[PDB]
This record gives C-alpha cells, sequence and structure tokens, in this order.
C-alpha cells in the first residue's frame, strides 16, 4: 500500500519536525541556562580578581565583604552548573531522540525528513557547542584566576607566616 | 557508571574514545569509594555500532586501589 | 624502640625457604612481601624494607 | 577405580594416604587434606559397605579423621 507507507511517512515527518521543535526548544533552554552560568562565571572571576586585589589586612573591612560576595556567586555559579547540567543531559536526551526520528524516517523512506532532522541536529549540535566553548573559556579563565588568586595569597599569608615566627622570635626568646 | 542503561537502539554511544594511530589501548579506571568484594565487572558496548566495541579487555584489580595488578 | 626489619627478615627467609617444600603458597608470599615492603605505590626504584 | 578394585584396602590405601598429608603431600601439624563435597561424596562411597568401614577401621582411619577434624 503506497497510501499507507505515505501517510506513515508523514506521520514520521511529524515526529521528526515536534523532535525538532523540543530539541530547539532544549537547545535554547540550554542556551540561556550556560550563558546565566558563564555570567556567574566571569562575575566569579572578576570578584576573585578583586578579592586578590584586597589580600591581606590593608581592607579587612573590604576582603571580608568580598568574601562574603565571593561566597554568594560561588553559590549562584554551582547551582546554575548543576541546573544548566539537568538541561544539557535533557538536551543530549532530545539528541538522541531526534537521532532515533531520523533512524525511523530512513526506514520509511520519508529521506528528505531525516535529512532535515540530520541538518538540524547539526545545526543545533555547532550552536550549543559554541555556547560551550564560551562556558569553557569562561570557566578557563575563572580557574586561572581562582589560580592567580591562590598563588597571591599563599604567597603574601607565606611571608606573613615568615614574619609572625620572626616576630614570636623578636620577643623572650 | 549510570546504573540505567541507555535504549539498546540508541544511536550514539554514551562514551567514544577516538584512538591515536599509534594507540592500542584506552583505560578507564574505576575508583570506588570503599573497598568491595568484587565478583563481576560488566562493560556493556554501544550495540547500535559493535565495531567500535574493543577487541579484548584487560582486567586489573586493586585490593588497595593504588597498585594495579 | 627496637626495628622489626630483623624479624621480618627471618620470618620472610623462613617463609622463602618452606616454597620448595609447599608450606608456603608463592602468589599470596609474593603479595604479602611486596605489600609489607613498599614503603605505598609500586615502584621500579623502590628499596625492599 | 573403587569398582575395578582387587580389594578394598587398595583403594582405602590412596585415599587413607590422601587425608593423613596436606597440601601436596605436606606434613605438619595443623596441615590437612582438602575436602570437597565430590570427594566427600567418593569418600562416603567408598565407605558405603561393612566390609569397607572394617577396613577404614583397621587401617587406623577413624583415629585419622577424628584427628582431623580436631
Amino acid at each position: 500500500s503506497l497510501s499507507s507507507e505515505a501517510l506513515m511517512r508523514r506521520a514520521v515527518s511529524l515526529v521528526t519536525d515536534s523532535t525538532s521543535t523540543f530539541l530547539s526548544q532544549t537547545t535554547y533552554a540550554l542556551i540561556e541556562a550556560i550563558t546565566e552560568y558563564t555570567k556567574a562565571v566571569y562575575t566569579l572571576t572578576s570578584l576573585y580578581r578583586q578579592y586578590t586585589s584586597l589580600l591581606g589586612k590593608m581592607n579587612s573591612e573590604e576582603e571580608d565583604e568580598v568574601w562574603q560576595v565571593i561566597i554568594g556567586a560561588r553559590a549562584e555559579m554551582t547551582s546554575k552548573h548543576q541546573e544548566y547540567l539537568k538541561l544539557e543531559t535533557t538536551w543530549m536526551t532530545a539528541v538522541g531522540l531526534s537521532e532515533m526520528a531520523a533512524e525511523a524516517a530512513y526506514q520509511t523512506g520519508a529521506d528528505q525528513a531525516s535529512i532535515t532532522a540530520r541538518n538540524h541536529i547539526q545545526l543545533v549540535k555547532l550552536q550549543v557547542e559554541e555556547v560551550h566553548q564560551l562556558s569553557r573559556k569562561a570557566e578557563t579563565k575563572l580557574a586561572e584566576a581562582q589560580i592567580e588568586e591562590l598563588r597571591q595569597k599563599t604567597q603574601e599569608e607565606g611571608e606573613e607566616r615568615a614574619e609572625s615566627e620572626q616576630e614570636a622570635y623578636l620577643r623572650e626568646d | 557508571l549510570q546504573a540505567t542503561p541507555p535504549h539498546r537502539r540508541a544511536r550514539s554511544a554514551a562514551w567514544s574514545y577516538i584512538f591515536l594511530p599509534e594507540e592500542a589501548w584506552c583505560d578507564l579506571t574505576i575508583h570506588l569509594p570503599a573497598a568491595v568484594l568484587l565478583k563481576e565487572i560488566h562493560i556493556q558496548p554501544h550495540l547500535a555500532s559493535l565495531a567500535t566495541c574493543p577487541s579484548s579487555v584487560s582486567v586489573e584489580v586493586s585490593a588497595d586501589g593504588v597498585n594495579m595488578l | 624502640q627496637l626495628s622489626s626489619v630483623p624479624m621480618l627478615n627471618v620470618c620472610f627467609n623462613k617463609l622463602f625457604s618452606m616454597l620448595q617444600v609447599h608450606h608456603v603458597q608463592l602468589e599470596s608470599l609474593l603479595q604479602l612481601w611486596l605489600t609489607l615492603s613498599l614503603n605505598f605505590l609500586y615502584n621500579a626504584n623502590r628499596i625492599p624494607v | 577405580l573403587s569398582k575395578k578394585a582387587s580389594t578394598v584396602h587398595m583403594m582405602l590405601q590412596p585415599i587413607l594416604t590422601y587425608m593423613a598429608c596436606g597440601y601436596m603431600g605436606r606434613q605438619g601439624s595443623l596441615a590437612t587434606c582438602q575436602l570437597s563435597e565430590p570427594l566427600l561424596w567418593f569418600i562416603l562411597r567408598v565407605l558405603d559397605t561393612s566390609d569397607a568401614l572394617k577396613a577404614f577401621h583397621d587401617m587406623g582411619g577413624v583415629q585419622l579423621i577424628c584427628n582431623n577434624m580436631v
């Protein structure tokens, strides 16, 4: 039955466009969440840079407040990390769905639908991996800023610790 | 490691490793929180593309988790 | 105060001397000697205790 | 082997010899032979008759198994 198989093919086309809709939506939600995560990342990066500028007693009445703000930034960034990772899990779920839909398409000879889905998947995956590249740059820059924060803290506090040993030796010994 | 396996007809392997031209073996180290009496190790290859299933698997076990044997 | 190394050396030498008469299992003896003498990651340049 | 053994002693001696030694025929106070359900099941079949049981007793088998249990 050519009519039966043609209606079947159009049904699979419907599955393919509804999966492309869901995949697009999940990609958009994922991109948003990735973006806000990256925002919190760059924020925490700049906050660590500021805190590094505030290392030592120079302004404790600032160091402790930038520290508290950094705690809030950490919390926001990490909760958004988990959120957008659940979102990305759902995104990979949608990618797998759209691929299985292309698989059903090829099976029913809706090759046009299959190729449309495949090209949609490629576009979506590329755009996703672009926002993922931005997120990974932001994470790298946060890591570097934290590394420099750790270097500066360990240096300044190490010199202050040596000075504290020397200051304990200045008296009564 | 997820307890729930993916659907057997999933078109993409849950995990994939691209071999360098000079690489024969890839390694996966599973650290457990505490020692267990290991009895079996189950590995599920990607059923959709069985050509990527490893040709052989060398199992090393570490009771202390540091010195593999 | 006293080191256990002389005692352990004596004990393992006795155990190794027991290998031939089948009073000690080779696999477990080797595993134990390696484990006890590695002080914990194996390395070819370690001098056994 | 048990069915075709010329005498019950012929079959019992290897069993008793095995029961009288440890791993690979070793000796020692605490060394005892390895038993298993198939080997134990076989020994019971060997010890199925009164003549075999009498012979097992006569060759120190009972003391041997009792000594081994302790």
